[PDB]
């Protein structure tokens, strides 16, 4: 909105999060394409592979299944394609 | 002096400081980096001085014999603790544990020969039940032979060394520590087979034959080791010897194994891994969710800090953390649901950290000076949502209507009405029109609650020193100075109980009158807290006498006044939220809490009273001191010119954890609130332990899935985080994305893991704590016997196997009591008790299989496995024993001994305090005698006001004389004396002098004053050695009883036992109603499967309980208005009865408790006829019929005379000790039939109306009106 | 048409009210030690 | 008067929404 007011504890006491235009040190929003507490969505790095490797090997699939979806991982790069792949196993997981 | 033994097990946190404070006075070198170098430089300088003691004097020779053995080792080097944690758990020695090894391999030769008797007698209690004819084939192997899995386990040898090590330490603190001899010997190396020992009074040097490691140790490090591996030990063997336990076993070695490989490599900061066991089996059961999009939310994050974490401390290749994933992947993955949180047991078995206060002080620094920005709109409308609630909580119990209540301004139209119409709002109209509430000045309505008792003020808390004196903590060793002088006190009760003048209400104006602001002594410090796996983790405060104080009234207020009112087709459908509340008090500044506080000032009538903690908080300094860690001041100076540095947090905004937990509380649902209007869910909240969970709820249509129902409830709940996200962080909160889970199954609290209706017990978490000694004062065998069998029965419950734990509790009784006779620091252990006992093998065991109600010392009866509570415990220990003698586990004659043994000497007020008590010689523990003595002694001795004209000498004499009264009659009766006793004005004091918990400290205080004489240490000194004497001569009498046979009942064996225990206070009198049957005794059982027809039943006997499962795949998933202790009167009348006569001795006592008269007393008392689940898994699928068993004795109109739960638990028992190793319930359906039979337990009685009291009534002279005791004004 | 502004300064009074207890200082007596002294003496 | 009534409206609807600066030292 660029227009709201502060008042400070004293008078001279807010230059600290005055400069933080920048007034308030907001949240970071909760996006759906983000990682946060709510949902799953990976990332390229290999927190994320290692967490989507766990949800293959957790899931209750078959055996030559899991290590034939584990080879699909294993040739799979890029943030938008993992997250295709991802989608894709939710998909399958459930069927 | 010399009644108090050096500490058994681990109190205290292992400081770095200290060790390097050791040997650097030792003059031994040593690679132990600190992040402060004052302690090194303070140390250094005093040492140039020429400072010394007789501290430095002992340390410096032992270190002298340290540094003249290590030449022989060429190549040594010191590895420092974490970093020698992989080697010192898998140390071994062959020549020093030379004792404890054939002491352990006698303990193990006495069960192996008891073991097959055990068995016997276990297989006969289970066919008896009717769990078929012989037990598992694999069960009974595991039972006989549990000595030789117990000494064939991997931590054998380190637990053998790390005993022998511990006693021999604590045999030389004990014995140098008294003044009684000075001169001392120096103290030499001990070369072993392997390693080489140097037990010093301080530290302990361990030197490694092959490897050249040296290792240096202190007593808090050998007391955790050894803790560590007595746990280790005894969950391997529990895990072995089980069977369900089989797949878990694996899992749990190989955690064992791989994070034991990190200590010397990555080093202290191992535990910032270890305590990501807790999390981690937590994101690893989100994986098995309903949700798909939830799976891997929680998980990513703790993969993300567990890579952090080894990137930070240098482990920056992939291929380490690439196989320390797969690893947890494998530890953690697994099928079976109730074996997930047992993982949770284990994560405390690595040991604890190495902690500084620097590293502590600047991690609460950080958080509590930190500017924030809150938002003004929806801090009033959570204001809003505040004004409601109480407005609701005050017109509910007064009828719709708000007499001395709000006074709005310029409300609106509706919120106006409601209060001229006398009706409550909802959170709606609040949220809407929060502009109504936007200058309401409440009335005070909430008077104050002041002599409820003692609590608050008696539990024992530290106080920190006064302001002037801040730095008397640090010894002169380790300071650049002379430190001022200690004079006032240490402790809340040592200042409590000498207060000439003490006033809540000179409290509460001590806040008010804003005194408290300008006191020159106040004074906060910071204590480091022992036993947590993290190394900045917590610590907890300590602040000045009138602060406490006020403290804590204010608590109690506003904790017994509005807290109160905080505490509260188409189905319901709940998801979780569990978040921690760790670091959450630093963000709680004052802007956001006045608004809150000032309507409790206006409620209460306690102008600026419930906002003294900020108000005093951000004008002082608060500095975190541990004797070993000083701070760099070259002279003396106050605490308001030390800089902003390593220990000191200068003027802090937030709060303080624990202070205002009821103000937090209350002030932070309205928020909750907020954030459920806001999005249409119904919300409930629950702080449960350190962290807080929300079942946020809607309602959804019936004819639904399952799985879109759950997959709703979830989705509604991922849409009212972000909100109460939001909420949070505008008034200043931040409600972390990684330290919070959102599930729709399950929520962690402190009685396990809820999982859908289920809960995943951890069975282990007691047996890695049934360790030899039990927590004490002094070393007594039957303490250490109560707490050894006090755990397996929690295990039990928890989830564990009925006779192996009775078969381990047998096992560790055997040993401990070895332990007792043989390998022990006691001094009065003398040849004619050890020599004996020790030679006398089939005695030993007789001892250690004899029931404690009887004389023996085996705490755990057959009964106490299947029910929670026995009936009585003389009448089930005498039936145990028939068990036992039928099973050929104990002669014939043992039971003659036990009803002619020696009776002891008691009174009547013990008999009166203790009603199920078969008199026995020497049985009482020694600490809680000591207690008794001193609190008691402590009490009389004490100026305070508000306990004055209660304790005075003759009140022993009294309770004496009161308790002789009560149970002196025609007829005694043991549990009625013992109800009138504890709520009359002597059972009052015995509470006081209860909560008054005195610690060791005080006891030395005790002796150093002289509170007990000199004969009483004498006869407190020598205790267990009369315990022994009183055993062999239980054991070895040689009379005989010709009325007593293996047939007649134990209720009449227990009655007999009782009359010739004490007849020199019955003479013959009938002691009436203790004895109740015993249930495993008394109820047989069978089992009807598929095709089949009962023969227990078709016998005859028509009164079973009938228990019904079906068949299908599950275990997976499916002028008397607002009571005071006038009540303790009523209770106490009701007790007494319905008397022509006597109504007048019970007006009189009752009258004494509460100013009150005979008619209205009889007239509020409730006159009746007489004149006196949660824990398995199968009771859900489990159906109970009543019908059958609702035959008792002529079943008239009394109370059931066997408790009537009792044969439902044994029931539920029996059913899940079947189904405990199966996945399924069966094809078939089965039924189980619970016959009793109490034909000869029944007391042939004659029913008198009331007894003729044949004693005279002498009382106090005079009731005391002191308003603790009971009230003497109700109306 | 003068108390649809008396409601509106009232509304302003009882923000200021609320916006001062808030925030420590801004007065000489601007707390809050306005409630009832006590129920007992 | 029919101009003041929102003149000085508007200040409380400014007015009810203001961001409160906490800082970080008990005194500075
Ligand atoms: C502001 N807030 N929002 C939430 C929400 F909704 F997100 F869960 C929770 C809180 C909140 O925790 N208040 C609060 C409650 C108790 C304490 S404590 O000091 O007594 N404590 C210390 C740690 C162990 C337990 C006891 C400190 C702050
Ligand atoms: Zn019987
Ligand atoms: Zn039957």
């Amino acid at each position: 909105p660029d227009l709201k007011p502060i008042i400070g504890r004293d008078s001279g006491r807010a230059l600290a999060e005055v400069l933080k235009l920048l007034k308030e040190f907001q949240l970071k929003p909760i996006g759906k394409k983000v990682s946060s507490a709510v949902g799953f969505v990976p990332d390229t790095g290999p927190a994320s592979r290692s967490v989507i490797r766990s949800i293959i090997k957790s899931s209750r699939l078959e055996e030559d299944r899991k290590r034939y979806l584990m080879t699909l991982l294993d040739d799979i790069k890029g943030a938008n394609d993992l997250a295709k792949f991802h989608q894709m196993l939710m998909k399958i997981i459930m069927k | 002096n010399q009644i108090l033994y050096p500490e058994v097990h681990l109190d205290s946190p292992i400081v770095t400081n200290k060790i390097v404070a050791i040997l650097e006075y030792a003059r031994v070198p040593h690679a132990y980096s600190l992040e402060d170098p004052t302690l090194c430089q303070n140390i250094k300088h005093r040492l140039k001085n020429g400072f010394s003691n007789q501290m430095i004097i002992n340390n410096v020779e032992v270190g002298n014999v340290i540094k003249s053995k290590l030449r022989s080792y060429p190549a040594h080097s010191h590895i420092p603790y974490p970093n020698c944690n992989q080697d010192l758990f898998n140390i071994e020695d062959k020549e020093s544990t030379r004792k404890i090894r054939e002491l352990l391999k006698k303990g193990n030769s006495l069960y192996s020969k008891v073991s097959d008797k055990v068995f016997q007698c276990l297989r006969d209690t289970n066919s008896r039940l009717g769990l078929g004819s012989e037990l598992r084939e694999d069960i009974k192997e595991k039972i006989i032979n549990l000595g030789v899995y117990m000494h064939s386990s991997q931590w054998f040898e380190p637990f053998l060394f790390w005993f022998t090590v511990k006693t021999e330490m604590r045999s030389v603190i004990k014995s140098q520590t008294h003044t009684c001899h000075r001169r001392r010997h120096t103290p030499v190396f001990f070369t072993g087979s392997s390693v080489e020992l140097l037990i010093s009074r301080d530290l302990v040097a361990i030197i490694s034959k092959e490897s050249q490691h040296v290792y240096y140790l202190t007593f808090e490090l050998v007391l955790m080791y050894c803790d560590v591996i007595e746990g280790r030990l005894m969950t391997e063997t529990a895990m072995t010897i089980d069977a369900r336990y089989a797949e878990l076993l694996g899992r749990v070695r190989y955690m064992w194994k791989l994070i034991d490989g990190f200590f010397p490599a990555l080093g202290n900061p191992t535990y910032q891994i270890v305590a990501m066991l807790e999390p981690l089996s937590l994101a690893y059961l989100q994986l098995r969710d309903i949700t798909v999009e939830l799976r891997g939310a929680f998980l990513n994050h703790c993969f993300t800090e567990i890579h952090d974490v080894l990137d930070q401390n240098g482990f920056s290749d992939e291929g380490t953390y690439h196989e320390l994933i797969e690893a947890l992947d494998y530890i953690f993955i697994t099928d079976d649901i109730h074996l997930t949180g047992e993982i949770f047991s284990f994560f405390r078995s690595f040991g604890h950290p190495r902690l500084e206060a620097v590293t502590a002080a600047e991690n609460v620094r950080k958080y509590m000076n930190q500017p924030k920005v809150i938002v003004y709109e929806t801090l009033m409308k959570g204001h809003a949502i505040f004004c409601g609630i109480i407005i609701n909580g005050y017109r509910d119990r007064h009828g719709g209507s708000w007499p001395p209540l709000t006074l709005p301004l310029h409300a609106a139209d509706t919120i106006r009405n409601a209060q001229a119409s006398g009706e409550g709002l909802t959170h709606e109209q609040c949220v809407d029109n929060w502009k109504s509430f936007a200058g309401v000045r409440f009335g005070c309505f909430m008077p104050l609650s002041l002599d409820s008792d003692l609590t608050m003020y008696l539990k024992d808390k530290a106080l920190a020193a006064l302001q002037r004196e801040w730095d008397s903590v640090y010894p002169k060793e380790f300071l650049r100075y002379d430190p001022p002088k200690g004079t006032g006190s240490r402790r809340l009760v040592d200042v409590f109980l000498n207060d000439s003048s003490f006033d809540p209400y000179d409290m509460i104006m001590y806040v008010v009158s804003g005194a408290y602001l300008h006191d020159p002594e106040f004074n906060l410090s910071y204590s480091l807290k022992e036993k947590e796996i993290k190394e900045t983790g917590r610590l907890f405060a300590k602040m000045t006498y009138k602060m406490r104080a006020c403290q804590v009234i204010a608590e109690n207020l506003i904790s017994n006044g509005i807290g109160k009112y905080f505490k509260d087709t188409y189905e319901t459908v709940s998801a979780f939220i569990t978040t921690d509340l760790k670091k959450y008090c630093l963000n709680w500044r004052y802007e956001t809490i006045s608004l809150f506080a000032q309507r409790l000032n206006e409620i209460y009538g306690l102008p600026s009273f419930f906002q003294w903690l900020h108000k005093r908080l951000e004008t002082s300094v608060l500095y975190v001191s541990d004797p070993h860690c000083p701070p760099d001041l070259d002279a003396h100076v106050p605490l308001c010119k030390v800089p902003n540095d390593q220990i000191f947090i200068k003027y802090p905004m937030g709060g303080i954890e624990g202070y205002c937990q009821k103000l937090w509380t209350i002030s932070t649902i309205p928020y909750l609130y907020l954030a459920a209007y806001e999005s249409g869910v119904r919300i409930a909240s629950l702080v449960q332990g350190d962290n807080q969970t929300i079942a946020v709820t809607k309602r959804v249509p019936s004819t639904w899935p399952y799985n879109l129902k759950k997959r709703e409830a979830a989705r509604v709940t991922r849409d009212y985080f972000v909100i109460l996200r939001q909420r949070l962080h505008d008034i200043g909160h931040h409600l972390k994305a990684n330290e919070t889970i959102v599930s729709s199954h399950f929520f962690v609290y402190s009685k396990g893991i809820y999982y859908d209706g289920l809960l995943v017990s951890q069975s282990l978490k007691s047996i890695a704590r049934c360790v030899f000694w039990s927590e004490t004062i002094v070393d007594e065998t039957r303490a250490a016997c109560s707490n050894i069998a006090t755990t397996m029965a929690k295990s039990i419950e928890r989830g564990y196997d009925r006779y192996l734990a009775y078969s381990l509790n047998v096992l560790k009784v055997i040993q401990q009591i070895l332990i007792s006779l043989g390998f022990t620091i006691n001094s009065t252990m003398t040849r004619d008790v050890v020599i004996p006992l020790l030679t006398n093998n089939d005695l030993l065991i007789r001892m250690a299989l004899l029931p404690a109600p009887i004389g023996g010392m085996n705490y755990l009866n057959m009964s106490r496995l299947f029910v929670r509570n026995i009936g009585d415990p003389v009448t089930s220990s005498i039936a145990d024993l028939k068990r036992m003698i039928l099973a050929s586990l104990m002669p014939e004659e043992t039971l003659h001994q036990v009803m002619t043994q020696q009776p002891g000497d008691s009174s009547f007020l013990d008999w009166a305090s203790d009603p199920y008590s078969a008199n026995l010689v020497c049985v009482q523990s020694i600490t809680r005698l000591l207690k008794n003595i001193t609190a008691r002694f402590v009490l009389i001795h004490s100026p305070n006001p508000m306990l004055k004209g209660l304790f005075h000498d003759d009140s022993k004499e009294e309770d004496e004389r009161l308790a002789a009264f009560l149970m002196d009659r025609h007829i005694i009766v043991p549990r009625a004396a013992h109800e009138i006793l504890d709520h009359s004005v002597t059972g009052a004091r015995e509470s006081i002098a209860g909560m008054l918990d005195t610690t060791k400290g005080l006891i030395r205080a005790s002796m150093r004053k002289g509170g007990l004489t000199s004969r009483v240490i004498t006869r407190l000194s020598n205790y267990d050695y009369e315990q022994f004497r009183a055993g062999m001569v239980l054991l070895t009498g040689r009379k005989r009883n010709v009325l007593i046979d293996k047939e007649s009942c134990s209720v009449q064996l227990a009655r007999a036992l009782r009359s010739h225990m004490w007849a020199r206070l019955a003479r013959g009198r009938p002691i009436y109603g203790l004895e109740v049957p015993d249930v495993l005794e008394s109820m047989r059982g069978h089992l009807i499967r598929r095709h089949e027809t009962c023969v227990i039943c078709e016998c005859g006997s028509v009164n079973y309980g009938w228990f019904f499962v079906p068949s299908g795949c599950q275990l997976d998933d499916i002028s008397r208005s607002l009571r005071s202790a006038v009540r303790i009167a009523t209770v106490y009348s009701w007790a007494y009865g319905d008397d022509d006569s006597s109504w007048n001795e019970a007006w009189l006592l009752a009258r004494q408790r509460a100013n009150v008269s005979l008619e209205e007393l009889r007239v509020i008392t409730p006159i009746s006829t007489s004149t006196n689940t949660s824990l398995v898994r199968v009771a859900r699928y489990t159906t109970i019929s009543n019908d059958n068993l609702s035959f008792v004795i002529s079943d008239k109109k009394v109370d059931t005379n066997f408790i009537y739960q009792q044969g439902m638990l044994l029931g539920l028992g029996v059913l899940e000790t079947l189904f405990r190793l199966e996945k399924d319930t069966g094809s078939s359906n089965t039924v189980l039939h619970l016959h009793v039979e109490t034909d000869c337990c029944v007391i042939p009685m004659i029913d008198h109306p009331r007894i003729p009291s044949s004693r005279k009534l002498e009382l106090r002279a005079e009731l005391c009106t002191n308003p603790l005791i009971y009230d003497n004004a109700p109306l």
